[PDB]
């Protein structure tokens, strides 16, 4: 009866392919690239040619195929991007065509005005058979859920732009829909009130709606399945994803670039597939990187032991059951050797000295050192051209982590940064300052919050001196082989975005290490995090373990979804805890939002 | 509240019914508000309108800046609404951004020129990005004589790239100019000869460095970047020049540079007797005479 990640994909699959249908005889494809990769996580490529497609077009490519009388276009419906490059793309064969066309657009999820306008003062709008597409969610693990906007992060924080608030909001009013009103809506950060009001909005809007004879035959009651959803914004903690991650998937992602659950390495080179569905990728993903040796080792003569495993035997029966374990044993043997060979890889990535100076000062600043004590170590690591993101990751990290740089230190970063890697980098530095990532102490920005100084400022910053120690941040004494605390996915530092979440979910175990729902106990504490902290209770007007719902808006990182499933097998119990993202996030993927890319050349 | 909008707009409420689009977080009622506006208003009533309501401003920005799919804009809607509105910063960054993709370095200057213009309304503030756009202007400028005296690609490279690419290629007056003209640091500009030098093989200089007292990085960084990937004839040199070192790293830097014997005698004079023995044993008291690591004692 609970919520299931399965029933998401089964839905897309079968709104994709009704849709498929409605296109009667064969098509050509035309895929944003951005969406191409989460498609592939709810329909495989041989299905969707078993429905009609012959070739496979990107919208960025512009060499859409003649062949075909059907141009099946899919894309997002709110960019604004692809709606003038699919009307360019109509003309662009409507007059270097063969026959007429009729052209055909699926909106991702749903048809806007925008689009019906483009598409009209393109003179193309009567030429293309439109239809909605409301895929929201891509369940990319039984407990991940995620928009995978690759953009929000930029959209959100650089440009204002409220969209993946929007359709991050409509995901979680859908399961509200189908599985009852969230009994709390607790939250905490700008974007994450957004969504909260959003959701009281879109609840009102459908009492509003029945009573005003608009139907929809049955109201909203709170849901008997669901105890929570926890919204967590992430310029509520940018440190976390500035960070250096330390698991076995947050090095993979720090190193190759996962996307989708799939990555590339070389033996161009090959598509590895990362997802649960993997025995052993289960155990190790989650797993500090320190004990990815262990993990491979004893996984390793645990196979070779257990095909010591019965094939002494022969009757004729207990050797047909050996020999049909023998396809596991040679998926399991495989999966061995591809993440022996990715471990070796990113072992000898974590030996370099560049790696070892950027952790270092990482560790020195994440501990509460004086920022300053790190000043030569970062001008070195520019001098010896270490790669930008890794040195403004640094820098950001310095900035947000102390209440902003001091002036002189500034001035400093400034001229190594713009003489190192160019001047085109006055741009870079002032979106990291727009994103209020990297800024001057005597900013009115840069301040942390205090009880102290009381007034002045309304958007003043996450205090991590106060938070260090109130939410006991730092644990150099945690087990990596049996882990003790979510700190280990650090390495002896606990996310504070997760740290958060526990102030509401683990209460008893938060004042332990120094049952009430909402934030009762830790007011005071999560005062010193940036933005409105809140506790909405929805109660409409009209047990067994609950489901949770821990949403992040801004992106999650693959160490917060690690210390989460460590928190979700705790609560075992209780508890089922899914986790919802707009996209999976990371240092790099941060300051790509920043980075500009024209050099003067 | 969907359509509820209209219903304001039908009453020509135009800034009332834009405030009720951004409450709703709807980004398509948003667009949908902002096109009627734009089509109903003078352009600077327009950017007044839309200058007061943040989100507002932010997607009429966004919509400028993305009109064909990527890449083109529309820099005038920029220019005049950050003119509008005395946002001097925005308005210099999409001159900035024009000189970024300006074919010539004379033109690119120009843009440039246009951009420092508008921070001298204003000037306190605005020093760094002054001082900023002054360096680029200069740097273009030296780097398009290089490539005319030197015959070799210079123009669009940083300034620490610059000197890097003078120094491989022997033209050390020159990469000095570049350092003290754009005031490099020490430490930096050191990190950068001796990487440069390494590039280029130059063994006879990296040797000509080594002949002074001090170094602001320590001669540590001479010695490992000289021993990868090159001599460890040349490395091995370093030692015992090196101040910043611990306990008995020194023999492990002549045995790193396949010189048992020498590491030996500096076992030797480190009244490390054990670490004789080990290499003794790794010889074997007869092989590579042996005798000599053992006459050494």
């Amino acid at each position: 009866a609970g919520f299931d990640a399965e029933q998401v994909r089964d839905k897309a699959r079968k709104d994709l392919l009704h849709l498929l249908e409605g296109v009667r005889g064969k098509k050509n494809l035309v895929i944003e690239k951005d969406l191409a990769g989460p498609l592939g996580v709810i329909v495989k490529a041989s299905t969707l040619r078993d429905y009609g497609v012959d070739n496979f077009f990107f919208l960025e490519n512009k060499n859409t195929g003649t062949s075909q009388r059907n141009i099946v276009f899919i894309a997002r419906g709110e960019s604004v991007r692809n709606a003038h490059a699919i009307a360019a793309q109509i003309k662009r064969i409507q007059r270097e065509s063969q026959t007429s066309h009729d052209f055909h657009i699926f909106w991702v999820p749903r048809r806007t005005l925008f689009s019906d306008k483009v598409l009209e003062e393109a003179g193309v709008l009567g030429d293309a058979n439109i239809s909605e597409l409301p895929l929201y969610f891509f369940p990319l693990e039984r407990d991940v859920l995620s928009l995978e906007l690759n953009d929000s992060f930029r959209d959100l924080y650089l440009a204002k732009d409220p969209t993946p608030v929007f359709l991050l909001s409509r995901a979680l009013m859908g399961i509200q829909k189908k599985h009852g009103l969230f009994p709390r809506i607790i939250g905490k950060g700008e974007n994450a009130k957004r969504v909260a009001d959003l959701l009281s909005r879109m609840r009102q809007e459908l009492l509003a709606g029945e009573e005003a004879g608009e139907s929809d035959r049955a109201g909203l009651s709170p849901s008997t399945t669901i105890e929570s959803v926890i919204i967590i914004d992430r310029e509520v903690d940018f440190v976390t994803p500035l960070l250096t991650q330390l698991t076995y998937e947050g090095l993979i992602d720090e190193y190759f670039g996962i996307q989708n659950n799939q990555t590339d390495v070389d033996a161009r080179k090959r598509k590895i597939q990362l997802d649960g569905s993997d025995s052993l990728y289960s155990q190790l993903r989650d797993a500090n990187f320190a004990i990815v040796g262990s993990l491979l080792n004893t996984v390793a003569r645990r196979l070779k032991s257990d095909y010591e495993s019965r094939h002494n035997t022969k009757t004729t029966a207990e050797l047909k059951e050996f020999v049909k374990k023998l396809p596991g044993y040679q998926a399991e043997q495989q999966s061995l050797k591809i993440h022996s060979n990715i471990a070796e890889e990113i072992i000898n990535y974590t030996r370099t000295e560049i790696f070892n100076k950027l952790l270092e000062v990482q560790q020195n600043l994440a501990a509460g050192a004086d920022p300053s004590s790190q000043f030569d170590s970062i001008e070195e690591l520019v001098a010896r051209d270490t790669p930008l993101p890794q040195v403004l990751r640094l820098l950001c990290l310095y900035s947000c982590i102390s209440g902003g740089i001091k002036t002189k230190e500034l001035d400093h970063f400034r001229r190594l940064v713009l003489q190192g890697y160019g001047h085109q980098h006055l741009l870079t530095l002032h979106n990291l300052e727009r994103l209020q990532m990297f800024l001057s102490k005597s900013s009115p920005l840069a301040s942390m919050i205090t009880m102290s100084g009381s007034s002045g400022g309304p958007d003043q910053k996450t205090n991590y001196t106060y938070l260090r120690k109130q939410l006991r941040l730092i644990v150099d004494e945690v087990n990596e082989q049996d882990p003790n605390d979510i700190a280990y996915v650090y390495s002896g530092y606990a996310p504070l975005s997760i740290r958060l979440v526990q102030c509401v979910l683990q209460k008893q175990y938060l004042l332990s290490i120094t049952g009430a729902q909402g934030w009762k106990g830790f007011e005071e504490i999560v005062k010193h995090a940036r933005g409105p902290t809140f506790d909405e209770i929805q109660k409409g007007e009209d047990g067994d373990k609950k489901t949770v719902f821990v949403v992040f808006v801004g992106g999650i990182t693959f160490t917060e979804i690690a210390a989460l499933r460590f928190i979700a097998k705790q609560e075992e119990a209780r508890r089922n805890i899914v986790i919802c993202t707009t996209s999976i996030i990371n240092g790099n993927r941060m300051m790509n939002a920043a980075i500009e890319t024209a050099t003067f050349e | 509240a969907g359509r509820q909008v209209p219903l304001l707009l039908s009453m020509e409420e135009d800034e009332l019914a834009l405030d009720k689009a951004i409450e709703s977080g709807d980004t398509d009622l948003i667009y949908f508000v902002i096109h009627q506006l734009r089509r109903k208003l003078p352009l600077a009533s327009f950017f007044r309108v839309v200058s007061s309501r943040p989100t507002a401003s932010a997607m009429v920005e966004a919509l400028a800046r993305n009109s064909d799919g990527d890449g083109n804009e529309d820099t005038a809607l920029l220019k005049d609404l950050y003119y509008q509105d005395d946002r001097r910063l925005d308005g210099a960054s999409v001159f900035i951004r024009e000189a970024l993709q300006q074919p010539e370095t004379r033109t690119a200057s120009d843009k440039l020129d246009l951009a420092a213009n508008l921070l001298q309304g204003n000037q306190k503030e605005h020093v760094f990005e002054l001082g900023a756009l002054k360096e680029a202007k200069m740097l273009l400028r030296m780097q398009e004589t290089f490539e005319r005296d030197l015959t070799d690609s210079f123009v669009g490279l940083s300034v620490n790239q610059t000197m890097f690419k003078l120094i491989k290629l022997g033209y050390h007056g020159r990469a000095k100019k570049i350092q003290s003209e754009f005031k490099v640091p020490e430490r930096v500009a050191w990190w950068i000869r001796l990487q440069a030098l390494v590039a280029k093989r130059d063994w006879n200089e990296i040797e000509e460095i080594s002949r002074q007292r001090k170094s602001p990085i320590g001669w540590e960084p001479f010695f490992n970047q000289v021993l990868q990937a090159g001599n460890p004839r040349l490395a091995a040199t370093f030692i015992p020049k090196c101040t910043n070192l611990e306990p008995g790293q020194t023999i492990t830097m002549y045995e790193k540079c396949g010189m048992r014997v020498k590491a030996a005698e500096e076992a030797v004079r480190l009244k490390d007797t054990e670490a004789w023995n080990r290499l003794l044993e790794a010889a074997g008291r007869n092989t590579a005479e042996g005798r000599e690591i053992e006459r050494l004692g």
